[PDB]
RNA sequence: CUUUAAUGUUUGAUGUUCUAACGUUGACCCGUAAUCCGGGUUGCGGACAGUGUCUGGUGGGUAGUUUGACUGGGGCGGUCUCCUCCUAAAGAGUAACGGAGGAGCACGAAGGUUGGCUAAUCCUGGUCGGACAUCAGGAGGUUAGUGCAAUGGCAUAAGCCAGCUUGACUGCGAGCGUGACGGCGCGAGCAGGUGCGAAAGCAGGUCAUAGUGAUCCGGUGGUUCUGAAUGGAAGGGCCAUC
RNA sequence: AAUUCCUUGUCGGGUAAGUUCCGACCUGCACGAAUGGCGUAAUGAUGGCCAGGCUGUCUCCACCCGAGACUCAGUGAAAUUGAACUCGCUGUGAAGAUGCAGUGUACCCGCGGCAAGACGGAAAGACCCCGUGAACCUUUACUAUAGCUUGACACUGAACAU
RNA sequence: GUUUAUUAAAAACACAGCACUGUGCAAACACGAAAGUGGACGUAUACGGUGUGACGCCUGCCCGGUGCCGGAAGGUUAAUU
RNA sequence: GUAACGGGGCUAAACCAUGCACCGAAGCUGCGGCAGCGACGCUUAUGCGUUGUUGGGUAGGGGAGCGUUCUGUAAGCCUG
RNA sequence: AGGACCGAACCGACUAAUGUUGAAAAAUUAGCGGAUGACUUGUGGCUGGGGGUGAAAGGCCAAUCAAACCGGGAGAUAGCU
RNA sequence: UUUUGUAUAAUGGGUCAGCGACUUAUAUUCUGUAGCAAGGUUAACCGAAUAGGGGAGCCGAAGGGAAACCGAGUCUUAACU
RNA sequence: CCAUAGGUUAAUGAGGCGAACCGGGGGAACUGAAACAUCUAAGUACCCCGAGGAAAAGAAAUCAACCGAGAUUCCCCCAG
């Protein structure tokens, strides 16, 4: 009664801090907004964060909830 | 004697200019209505055979 | 499952149709929606629900 | 093509297209070939005499491959734009 | 030309009768000093029977074969695809007949957009009122809610309400991701046309992650691409869908 | 019970002692009426049990007569066999050692005997599994099919009546 | 009486008897693409098949299933047209 | 069959600490030698006074060779 | 009279021992069964391989049988050793 | 030899000698090497026969497109940043 | 009754053997498809009839494509 499992989704961070990404580059695969989208980051339908601009991945904590945000700083 | 082309492969692939092979995509024959428009559109153009499979195709298509 | 496949048919005489699904036991009326027809290239009323 | 019993690629993928019987009786001609005929004229039939095109080719087309350095008359053939200009730039007389 | 009686008359069924086909493993004659054969005469049946071609049924009488894999041996049982958590050793991935639960959908609104709202639970008091309906305040602060498992998310709400609507658009797609491959997924932006909104803008389906099936063979509609002399057509291709 | 799992069922007989046997009981796991049921004289190289007689079957062997075995002469095989200067023990180790380790014992070579070991010889295990092996066999497995059967047409015609 | 020649002789096979069923003769049935041949130079007190298996007392209920026999208004139904 | 230090035997030849010496391998070094892969000055179809490093190996891949019979070279060369 | 009785030839083969590179690819020794019958035996003949024949054991069909032997397809195929 | 692993009490071999297993043909591709080179090369056949002739053909110098068709561009789309 | 079957004789010819090739009449399965039935193997093997030095085939009721070719057979291409 206990022999089933789902194929693993390969979620998580694909581009880490300071990593130079081109526009379109997926940054995080996630279930929900564990990370939220910041400057030049789009949040897709599956809530994956992707880059809208070429530049450098920047993780940051912001706001009154101390939520985790990702932005691209143009180098 | 002459190698016999695998006739079924001759009907699914065509040799490109730099020796590659173009093929029609799978999953667009039927059951089209549950599939997103976007998925169907990317399946409409011919893709190229990947590296792992060019050996199989070339083996099957010697006179290509 | 229960829900059945239908074709939404363009009133522009093009022959273009969309495809979708409908529950027939509930909402037994004809699904009429404005949709883009790519032969005349305008939004157009589509009509059918089987 | 046997992949261990997995549905192999040649059958996993769909068939496409048809074969046109016209393509087999249709040949491209390079500008380099227009000098290989005897007499300056380039008809479908004098191209066969020069072994440029097959004996069963009914339709012939001159394309912009190579160069023509000669006044050449092309008759009953088709000519690309780029090819039409290279012929005309050398004393060319294309005749439909 | 509407209608409607008849027969030479065409073929339909049934019934009766016939004989000339056909049969005869009845008698008799000859070939022939032959229980075969044939012919002959005769009787008996007789358009039957019987055989051929076609056809439905029956048909282990006979034939060719199939009758799965995983598996702390095999078999019985259970399992086989997909989703969630744990195992999983703080990137991903990671096995067992390891531990635990779900899916094989639903929705023309439960989708898009504009505008608006914010729970559970307990406390106090109050008509029928119970320990719990509805009302008011208070404390509470999401301990709720999410069309359905679990996880991660969710107040700028993704949760509740209403108005207008069809972006559940078509063609494309920088670039990424994930896969041995097949493939799957994310995607700004462009063109065209639309909806919402005063506007910025948002909208290429639904909070997301399951809700599925390659190719072949066909079917349907579209498309004068092809069309075996030629014009067509058939069929094929291409597009959409089954 | 040629059928009974439980089961050496219960009781009784027979024996000093009887899982068998006989008889009866019924609680027939799971008899039963021509795939016969119940009996049944006779018959049986049939199965089971009892007794008399008999005996080396046995207690428990002993002796004897002969054919071999042993010795001489003559003839003269065989299976097997990687090579062998081929010991015990304890341990180790593809996990049960003549061959490794340690130790102990042992002068070299025969002959007659015995069979504990050489996982001895013999047969590419016959059980068990596997192979998308095989063969026969079964059937309301699949697909066919001889045969049987149905009808249409042909061989096959004439009339009469409705 | 028979049997596994060469590990089984038996409770197995057979058996007389019994029954069921088929068979009207160019018999059923069987060997045979066929002709023919057996059955049988027999003819239902016969022949073939099946089962039981001397003899004795007997052989009970069940025809829903499967077959077999029969019946036939209706429905379904092939080639053909 | 001692058979629970491998044995002999050991009261250290045991154990703990504190040290200095030795033994100990196909490891390292030393001498001589072969080969592979590089990189180097003269100079060159390069090979070296040179230099550096490598060189266990199944499946398996790569490279270079030995020998055998026959054909040509060969009516030649060796050989009673 | 008798598929009657005892018992030799004859036909068979229940037990035991021997032998198991045997004297023998199934026998020998002692015993055992049938022994006027459904007996046994000689000569010749017929039946042929999915076929025969079978008082039925899948028994036998030239020391070979759940499909004989010989030749051929044929170097079947062998994801195995 | 086979294996995770064999002195293994796992397999094979009594010994010697002799024989005994990646071939051949045709296609195709890659490498090396040679020839010619935007051209290369001929097949059958003829025969002045390993010559020479034979260029029928094959490959290559252009691709894109399902195809018509277009062509250094083409396809896609009404049209492409 | 005619006749016909049937009878006797004469003359002519055949009969059987043989390697392959040839034409015709019948016709497998293993195998391959990684199972198997369509399909494959293959009109192969095999059986049978008949012929000849070769046999068969053969002088368009053929192709072609609006230009034309001009019986059959065999070879190389077309083309896997
Ligand atoms: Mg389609
Ligand atoms: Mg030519
Ligand atoms: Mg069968
Ligand atoms: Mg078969
Ligand atoms: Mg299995
Ligand atoms: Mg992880
Ligand atoms: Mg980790
Ligand atoms: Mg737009
Ligand atoms: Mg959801
Ligand atoms: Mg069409
Ligand atoms: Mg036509
Ligand atoms: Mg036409
Ligand atoms: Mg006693
Ligand atoms: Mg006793
Ligand atoms: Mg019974
Ligand atoms: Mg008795
Ligand atoms: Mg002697
Ligand atoms: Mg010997
Ligand atoms: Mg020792
Ligand atoms: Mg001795
Ligand atoms: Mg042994
Ligand atoms: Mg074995
Ligand atoms: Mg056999
Ligand atoms: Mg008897
Ligand atoms: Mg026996
Ligand atoms: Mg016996
Ligand atoms: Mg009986
Ligand atoms: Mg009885
Ligand atoms: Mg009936
Ligand atoms: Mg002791
Ligand atoms: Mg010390
Ligand atoms: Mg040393
Ligand atoms: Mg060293
Ligand atoms: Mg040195
Ligand atoms: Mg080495
Ligand atoms: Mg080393
Ligand atoms: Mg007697
Ligand atoms: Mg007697
Ligand atoms: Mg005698
Ligand atoms: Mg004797
Ligand atoms: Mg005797
Ligand atoms: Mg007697
Ligand atoms: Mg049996
Ligand atoms: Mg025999
Ligand atoms: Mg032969
Ligand atoms: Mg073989
Ligand atoms: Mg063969
Ligand atoms: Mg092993
Ligand atoms: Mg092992
Ligand atoms: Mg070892
Ligand atoms: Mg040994
Ligand atoms: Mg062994
Ligand atoms: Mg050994
Ligand atoms: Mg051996
Ligand atoms: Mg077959
Ligand atoms: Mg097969
Ligand atoms: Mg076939």
């Amino acid at each position: 009664r206990n022999g089933r499992d789902s194929e693993a989704k390969r979620l998580g961070v694909k581009r880490f801090g300071g990593e130079s990404v081109l526009a379109g580059s997926i940054i995080v695969r996630q279930r929900g907004t564990k990370f939220h989208a910041g400057a030049n980051v789009g949040c897709g339908r599956d809530h994956t964060l992707f880059a809208k601009a070429d530049g450098k991945v920047k993780f940051e904590v912001k706001g009154p909830k101390n939520r985790k945000f990702i932005s691209i700083e143009a180098e | 004697p002459k190698i016999k082309t695998v006739r079924g492969a001759a009907k699914r692939f065509k040799k490109t200019g730099k020796g590659g092979f173009k093929h029609k995509h799978a999953n667009l024959r039927h059951i089209l209505t549950k599939k997103a428009t976007k998925r169907k559109r990317h399946l409409r153009p011919k893709a190229m055979v990947s590296k792992g499979d060019l050996g199989l195709v070339i083996a099957c298509l010697p006179y290509a | 499952g229960i829900r059945e496949k239908i074709k939404l048919v363009s009133s522009a005489g093009t022959g273009h149709f969309y495809t979708t699904t409908k529950n027939k036991r509930t909402k037994p009326e004809k699904l009429e929606l404005k949709k883009f027809d790519p032969v005349v290239r305008q939004h157009v009323i589509y009509k059918e629900a089987k | 093509g046997f992949e261990g019993g997995q549905m192999p690629l040649y059958r996993r993928l769909p068939k496409f297209g048809f074969t046109s019987r016209k393509a087999a009786i249709t040949a491209e001609i390079r500008l380099s070939d227009l000098a290989k005929v005897e007499g300056g004229v380039v008809d479908l039939n004098t191209l066969k005499a020069a072994n440029i095109i097959g004996i069963q080719i009914e339709f012939a087309k001159v394309i912009l491959a190579g160069e023509v350095t000669t006044p050449v008359t092309v008759r009953g053939l088709r000519v690309t734009k780029g090819a039409r200009a290279a012929i005309e730039a050398a004393g060319g007389k294309i005749e439909e």
